């Protein structure tokens, strides 16, 4: 009869439709279903009665009746015992956040953190790393700043690899929609990036960022120079997406420094030579990733364009084809801090004999914009041909 | 633990087990036989497929559903895209899930579905061909339902089933049908996707180890363990016993799981695909004596690389010469490319071909010379001028409703001498070909299928020997085609079943350091078993305990008591002690201990020992020793 | 346990590379190579040290070949035919296919100026080949895996488990990608030992595009005065890179020289292993193939004495022992024409003269030689530098180095570096002497799932601090050879012995006039301002109780002004069930 009643939930709620007046009665129907149930009995058809009554307030639009199912989440759940439903409620409720974010009462959603906040203690590695998600959208500013800043800080030493990422993410997350994250969570974060599982690196980088785009001028040695170094010295991560990531994080650390940024490209204290490492990368990812942020970098500051242009103009010769479009465009991008010059310009066209129609219209657009070579680029471009060329000629001769 | 059934189609698995705070899914796959209920899909088509009658059935209509369904003189087809068939999406969110082991690139299809834009986070892990074949089959896909697309314009019906006729009637959930997946999709759903080999041993977040082991069906097919050092669960899916292309069976490291799972035997059990593929070559060089061609509907990457070996071998025995072969599709020429790079993926008689640099697959020669060759379309530039006709034409999709194949059935349909032979099982051919029924053509269906009949399943399984066996209900059912083992259990899961398999932990592996092993101090309690106490502090850190040695002043130091002690021992070593002035009340079930030096009473029960009154310090401490010298302890 | 390396080749040296690794019971052989520089009895590693005068096979349980590099796989046939070994033979598939082709060139090249082509053929029979990452299962208690190296086709680093001692063998390995083979990559395994190259030791190589400039610009502008370019590479390796970018720079400069390749089946090689090759070239495969270069041209003798201007690609590297020496000998009494070193040469060798600064070179029977040509060392070996070292270092975390393929010196300034940036211990160990490494015991046992999460559901009332500790504590029972750690209850259940257990109580007499009520309170207040550390309880019955005391009270007192207190403790709380009473007697 236990498993006739499973097997019509979940024929129901594979049928249902919560978008297509009535939802007090089924609401309560479903409470009732719930309290009949024997402890030792089946927990999944009490999982799925509370993703039935969860997917039935993720589409309420009445403003009273989430409130009535958000208090049936607090009355079932606080005297649970189950982990496994536990979780699970975690979840619908963190569903139902997610869906709404405006709709709740700052009553209901400081009630709703409390109560994730309550299962941080008693958790089974899945209730906490659900609470944490619930805890990370449903706290407000000033009372995440005030108390669920350090509480979700002790967690980062947690036994768990997943609620160590989660921890991370939660901090992160409320670090987003505003909250003072303390400058001492620094030390934190580093220690953080020495994690044996890239699920923790992965968010540990993200608070490096974080905290030193924030507090740019802290000190212990100027806490962005320091972040800049941490960010750095992640492009040789053994997992490719951490590599991805730190690539394309290093550009937007936009006020770091110039005694910092200059190490990048002058080769050999871990931002020595990170972005010529970045750009011989194995992965294209990695590599467009570097050339976008060396291009972001060098944009607002003149001595760096200036001195990146070598290894840019390198990356023309590469046979992979979206890193020569992005090097190209890049190059559009920057050409107003650089004079071209004859033997930059050897190897530049020399990339004028491509077969696909994307290569040779940027690298028009890139001869437009920037600035005896004057006979190479008409010596070069009148071979090709023999539309782009014409309003690329009209550009050159008016500069 | 559980298990999810997430599918209703047995040729496409997909479950969910949780085995430790994880849930990982097995094998992903995309249900591709409710296509046959649509129109075929052409690519520049004349007045056939237009002008068709509606079909009303018989009782109340409507204004809307007028056009949705069309009749081709025997039967009802829907005008619309194909919208494939798809695991459940509410048993569990596809966020919750944190592992995806793909065994086939066949019976991956549907990872587009999952990864892209649920709430997916984790990892999807296969073998280097099963990604790179399966990467070929999803592109081919989408390149063959957008070359000639149509409009999804028929949801009335999906509503009224009981009013229309027997086929389509049967449609098994029909509401969450889903039209299909785009390129970037397949491009982020395979970025997702980390290469694992054969017998790599890869550990899953601290939790267990993840093993695939080489089932002999496809270039890449693999059967997947998981391991802890007190379980085993084994996945079965693919599973070929002959002897073929792909690196043969690994039936050797399936041997003590706790757990089989067993998905995927023949879909067409009575037969033998070596006569079978007789039979194709039988048919196909009678039909070229006949100055008739033949088109073999196929996969890209499949059981061709065997068709094209042996279709030479036939013809050229059969006195037949100069007979092409074109392969016909969007990804044949990387498929015909990528086929020769995976010498170490294939069985040892086409292995051993690349120790001396020659080309393992036959095929590649037959491309440096022009017996066979490729196109990427029947329009592509370069076929008009090299099409002949006899030949045989190895083309688009099996299931007739996109691809190149439906033109060559409009081109070829006519001619009496022309013919059709269907090698998939998935694709019943008297319904693949129903809406083409005037058609005069041969249309012989020889089917090959190397996985498993029941008779192979049973010696496997019984060789193996499983504690549990796991399987649908379907194969646990009558020519007695069907799985029995009477000396062991066996648990069936239908379609959207939550199962709660038997599988209970009671030990784990820690680990202490040597100091802490040094204090051990074993005492013999019985006849080989002996018992010692153990205190220390704890690292675990991952999953990975660590006994540490040293409220941490007293636990560390504590023994426990048995052997109850019998009447003659206290007073009798204690009298001698010094203190010989025992008062005994020997009650007729217990006795009492009464003493002159303080008032003390040591009261003595078969099962407890314990005093009331006490004093001055060194009074207890006499009890304490006369008391523990002749009681036995840990 | 300890684990023990004697090298037999690649001491404080470079070449002839050969270990014997010893742990756990088992033997292993690592790379059995061969000497170029020498011909005597020394060019092959002495195998007397494992076993005087006779086959192996008794005392080498598997043999491990990193890649086709002769001085890491040339001694093959010789060790399976000449000496005898009759057992498996690890290494990966394109070593496998390759070896035999270098080893064949090789004894052409020997036996005119050893082993036979049957005795290589008889040598690959013996060989099982392996797959990237997958843990080969030898004899029970030893485990292999094998790690890209990057630095020639089908190189891997090796990962050697017995009994839960780990070794990581790196052979030769690049941590930087070039344009076909990317870099080097091992996870965090933490091995016991790590035993790495380092022929690179004491430099940081510039870049990518410096070496590549530098290289094309110098045959450039050699090529382009008339002058001739010879480049003594090997047939397969590291020749196939400077084919590959100087195809690619004279298919951009558009150059017409003639460039040859002096060998014909060695790029199908490549072309059957893709799969072991870089991403830009798995992706370009199918339509654009990097293996045939259509400038590259086959290569004549007559050639020699042409006066025009070529580069030619010639057959033996280091220019030891064949076609290269020729060229060289022909070409070296002349200016404006050079030769190009791309590799390492192994001392004993001409090229390792010619870059030592000579300008006489003796060859056999009295033939003296100006070397009036230029000559220009470069680095195109792909070898790790001493930033790719600490780099694998970092990576894989071990808890000792070993440095073996490389000059002592360079080996001395890269430990001193070690030491003081990751604090660990680094040997470099002479060729014939052994190194030994001690390594913890670490016993393992099958605890009890429940005595866990009882464990953890205690420990989770608080934050995880990791500055606090946790407490443990069972019953370690062990039947067969099997150690478990279970509770009392189920330990003492199973085994069928019943507990006994002695149970203390006392009276303790003080004096007050009011209620005992009272009494039981001022009692709980003075307990918990005293050992402010321990549970205290008290139950609505009028009892104490500390975690497993219980106190009570006699006779509801029948005499007004005394008060009898019952303290009840049991043996296994011993210390807290009588100091405390002392304290009792430190205030009444
Ligand atoms: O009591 P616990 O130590 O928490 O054991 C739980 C519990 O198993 P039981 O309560 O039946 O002993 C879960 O079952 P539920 O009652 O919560 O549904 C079960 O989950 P499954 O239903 O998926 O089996 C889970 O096992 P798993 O490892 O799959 O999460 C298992 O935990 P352990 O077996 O690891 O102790
Ligand atoms: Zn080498
Ligand atoms: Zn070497």
């Amino acid at each position: 009869n236990s498993r006739e009643l499973l097997e019509l939930l979940v024929k129901i709620t594979d049928e249902i439709s919560y978008e297509d007046g009535e939802l007090k009665e089924v609401a309560s129907k479903i409470f009732q279903l719930y309290q009949l149930q024997e402890r030792d009995s089946d927990t999944s058809i009490r999982v799925k009665l509370l993703e039935l009554l969860s997917g039935l307030g993720c589409e309420c639009a009445t403003e009273q009746a989430l409130t009535m199912i958000i208090d049936y989440f607090i009355f079932l759940l606080r005297k649970e015992v189950s982990q496994k439903v536990l979780a699970q409620g975690m979840m619908c409720l963190f569903r139902i956040g997610e869906r709404r974010k405006h709709m709740l009462p700052i009553s209901y959603k400081t009630q709703v953190a409390h109560l994730a906040k309550e299962q941080l203690r008693s958790g089974s590695a899945h209730t906490q790393k659900n609470a944490m998600l619930v805890i990370g959208r449903f706290a407000t500013k000033m009372e995440g700043e005030r108390h669920y800043v350090w509480k979700l800080a002790f967690y980062i030493d947690s036994q768990d690899s997943s609620v160590r990422a989660q921890a991370l993410h939660a901090l992160l997350t409320l670090g987003e929609r505003g909250s003072q994250l303390p400058a001492v969570l620094y030390k934190r974060a580093v220690e953080a990036m020495k994690d044996d599982y890239e699920c923790v690196r992965k968010e540990a980088l993200q608070l490096v960022f974080m905290l030193g785009n924030r507090h740019p001028d802290y000190i212990l040695l100027r806490m962005i120079d320091a972040a800049f170094s941490k960010v750095c010295e992640a492009l040789c991560d053994l997992s490719l997406q951490i590599r991805v990531l730190a690539a394309e994080l290093l550009g937007g650390m936009t006020a770091v420094s110039r005694e910092f940024l200059h190490q990048t490209l002058d080769k050999k204290s871990g931002a020595c030579g990170a972005l010529i490492h970045g750009l011989e990368d194995e992965f294209l990812e990695v590599r467009t990733a570097a050339v976008a942020s060396m291009c972001k970098l060098a944009l607002s500051r003149p001595d760096f364009a200036v001195t990146s242009l070598d290894f840019l103009v390198d990356m023309f010769n590469d046979e992979i084809e979206d890193v020569r479009l992005k090097a190209i465009y890049s190059l559009t991008a920057i050409a107003k801090h650089i004079v071209l010059r004859e033997d930059q310009l050897e190897i530049m066209l020399g990339s004028l004999e491509d077969y696909s129609v994307d290569v040779r219209e940027g690298l028009h657009l890139m001869l437009g914009a920037c600035r005896t070579c004057l006979l190479m680029v008409v010596q070069k471009l009148l071979d090709v041909l023999a539309n782009s060329t014409y309003a690329c000629m009209r550009k050159i001769g008016q500069k | 633990m559980r298990l999810y059934c997430l599918s209703g189609d047995l040729a496409k698995p997909c479950y969910i087990i949780t085995f430790k705070g994880l849930r990982i899914m097995l094998d992903c796959g995309l249900t591709e036989q409710t296509v046959l209920n649509f129109l075929p899909l052409p690519f520049v088509q004349s007045l056939k497929w237009s002008n068709l009658p509606n079909f009303v059935p018989s009782r109340d209509h409507d204004p809307q559903m007028d056009g949705e369904l069309k009749d081709c003189c025997g039967r009802v087809f829907v005008d619309s895209t194909p919208e494939f068939n798809l695991p459940m999406d509410k048993m569990l969110d596809f966020s919750e899930v944190d592992v995806i082991l793909i065994s086939n690139y066949l019976n991956m299809l549907a990872l587009p579905y999952i990864t892209e834009n649920t709430g997916f986070k984790g990892k999807v892990y296969a073998t280097e061909p099963t990604l790179q074949i399966g990467r070929f089959f999803l592109e081919e896909l989408v390149d063959y339902i957008e070359v000639s697309p149509k409009a999804c314009t028929a949801r009335l019906w999906k509503e009224k089933l009981h009013l229309l006729p027997s086929p389509l009637s049967e449609a098994f959930r029909a509401k969450k049908w889903r039209t299909i997946f785009s390129l970037k999709d397949v491009q982020g759903s395979l970025s997702k996707v980390t290469i694992m080999g054969y017998d790599e041993k890869l550990d899953i977040l601290g939790a267990f180890i993840a093993t695939p082991v080489s089932s002999g069906y496809c270039l890449g097919s693999s059967n997947w363990v998981l391991s802890t050092a007190h379980e085993k669960i084994c996945y079965v899916s693919g599973s070929s016993t002959l002897t073929t292309h792909p690196r043969p069976i690994n039936q050797s490291a399936l041997k003590h799981a706790d757990v089989l799972i067993m998905t995927g035997l023949t879909q067409a059990p009575t037969v033998n695909p070596d006569t079978k593929l007789g039979e194709l070559c039988m048919n196909v060089a009678l039909t070229i004596r006949n100055n008739g061609s033949a088109l073999i509907p196929c996969y890209p990457s499949g059981v061709v690389y065997d068709l094209f070996e042996c279709l030479t071998q036939n013809l050229e025995n059969a006195g037949l010469n100069n007979v092409p072969m074109f392969f016909i599709s969007p990804v044949a020429d990387s498929s015909l490319a990528y086929s020769n790079i995976l010498a170490e993926w294939l069985s040892s008689a086409k292995q051993n071909k690349v120790y001396l640099p020659d080309d393992p697959f036959p095929h590649a020669f037959y491309l440096r010379n022009n017996k066979l060759k490729h196109y990427n379309h029947v329009f592509s530039e370069g076929f008009s001028k090299d099409f002949r006709q006899p030949c045989v034409v190895f083309c688009g999709h099996p299931s007739l409703r996109f691809g190149d194949a439906v033109h060559f059935i409009e081109m070829w349909g006519n001619n009496p001498n022309n013919s059709i032979i269907f090698t998939e099982p998935d694709f019943p051919y008297l319904q693949v070909l129903a809406p083409f029924q005037p058609l005069a053509m041969k249309a012989f269906y020889c089917p090959i299928d190397t996985s498993l009949n029941y008779q192979q399943a049973n010696k496997l399984i019984k060789e193996l020997k499983p504690n549990v066996l796991v399987i649908p209900e379907a194969y646990t059912k009558p020519p007695n085609l069907f799985i029995e083992q009477p000396d062991k259990k066996i648990i069936t899961f239908k379609c959207g079943e939550i199962i709660r398999l038997p599988l209970k932990r009671k030990l784990d592996r820690i680990y202490i350091t040597s100091e802490l092993a040094q204090k051990i101090s074993p005492k013999e309690v019985a006849a080989g078993v002996t018992f010692s106490t153990l205190t220390g502090v704890l690292q675990v850190k991952d999953k990975v305990h660590c006994i540490q040695p040293c409220k941490e002043d007293v636990l560390k130091n504590v023994k426990y008591e048995y052997g109850s002690i019998d009447v003659d021992a206290v007073m009798k070593k204690l009298a001698q002690d010094g203190f010989s002035n025992i008062k005994l009340d020997r009650t007729g079930g217990a006795l009492t201990l009464n003493l002159v030096n303080e008032d003390t009473v040591i009261k003595f029960e078969d099962n407890e020992t314990h005093i009331i009154c006490g004093g001055k310090p060194t009074t207890r401490l006499k009890l304490r020793d006369t008391i523990m010298k002749c009681l036995q302890s840990f | 346990p300890d684990i023990k390396i004697t090298p037999l080749g690649a001491g404080q040296d470079v070449g002839r590379s050969c270990l014997l690794l010893s742990m756990g019971g088992k033997n292993i052989m690592l790379d059995c190579g061969m000497h170029m520089g020498y011909n005597d009895e020394r060019r092959f590693p002495d195998f007397s040290y494992i076993v005087p005068e006779g086959p192996i096979t008794s005392h080498i349980d598997c043999v491990i070949i990193s890649h086709f590099h002769l001085d890491h796989c040339g001694a093959l046939p010789y060790m399976s035919e000449i000496v005898g070994y009759t057992g498996p033979i690890y290494m990966t598939h394109p070593t496998k296919a390759i070896a035999p082709i270098l080893l064949e060139d090789m004894r052409k090249v020997a036996v005119e100026r050893f082993f036979t082509t049957q005795m290589i053929k008889d040598c690959m029979k013996k060989v099982i080949p392996v797959t990237l990452h997958q843990s080969m299962m030898v004899d029970t208690d030893l485990e292999i895996k094998a790690y890209y190296a990057g630095h020639v086709l089908g190189a891997a680093m090796f990962w050697i488990k017995v009994g839960s001692q780990s070794v990581v063998y790196t052979g030769d390995y690049n941590m930087t990608p070039d344009r076909h083979l990317g870099a080097a990559w091992i996870d965090k395994c933490r091995p016991d030992l790590l035993i790495s190259e380092s022929t690179y030791a004491t430099t940081i190589r510039d870049s990518k595009r410096c070496r590549e400039r530098d290289f094309l610009k110098k045959v450039h502008e050699c090529v382009a005065k008339g002058g001739k370019v010879l480049i003594p590479v090997f047939a397969l390796g590291r020749a196939q890179e400077l084919c590959i970018l100087l195809e690619t720079y004279w298919e951009r400069m558009n150059l017409k020289y003639p460039i040859y390749f002096a060998l014909e089946k060695a790029n199908t090689y490549y072309k059957m292993f893709i799969t072991w090759t870089n991403q830009k070239i798995r992706k370009t495969f199918v339509h654009r193939n990097m293996f045939d270069f259509k400038h590259i041209k086959p290569f004549d003798k007559a050639y020699i004495d042409n006066p025009g201007a070529m580069v030619v690609f010639a057959t033996p590297g280091m220019l030891h022992a064949g076609l290269s020496l020729q060229i060289f000998k022909k070409w070296a009494p002349n200016e404006n024409n050079m030769v190009i070193m791309p590799g390492y040469c192994v001392q004993g060798t001409v090229g390792n003269k010619i870059l030592g600064g000579a300008k006489k070179v003796e060859f056999e029977n009295r033939q003296v030689v100006e070397v009036k040509m230029a000559v220009e060392y470069m680095s195109f070996s792909a070898h790790a530098d001493a930033k790719g070292i600490m780099q694998l270092i970092q990576n894989c975390e071990p808890k000792n180095v070993m440095l073996v393929h490389g000059e002592a010196g360079k080996m001395k300034f890269l430990r001193s570096k070690i030491k003081d940036e990751f604090n660990l211990e680094t040997y470099m160990p002479a060729n014939g002497e052994t190194c030994v490494i001690s390594t913890p015991v670490k016993i393992p046992v099958d605890a009890s799932v429940s005595l866990l999460k009882a464990e953890a559901r205690s420990y989770n009332a608080q934050p995880p601090d990791p500055k606090r500790r946790r407490l443990i504590h069972g019953v370690l029972v062990m039947k067969d050879n099997r150690i478990m750690l279970q509770n009392l209850t189920d330990a003492l259940k199973e085994i069928g012995i019943n507990r006994h257990v002695m149970r203390f109580t006392s009276k303790v007499k003080m004096d007050d006039s009011g209620p005992v009520i009272r009494t039981s309170e001022r009692l709980k207040t003075l307990l918990e301002e005293k050992l402010a550390g321990w549970t205290v309880t008290m139950q609505e019955n009028g009892s104490i109780a500390i975690e497993s005391v219980e106190v009570k009270v006699e006779e509801d007192e029948k005499d007004p002004k005394q008060k009898n207190i019952l303290i009840s403790w049991t043996n296994q709380d011993e210390d807290i069930g009588a100091y405390i009473l002392n304290v009792l007697q430190n205030m009444c």
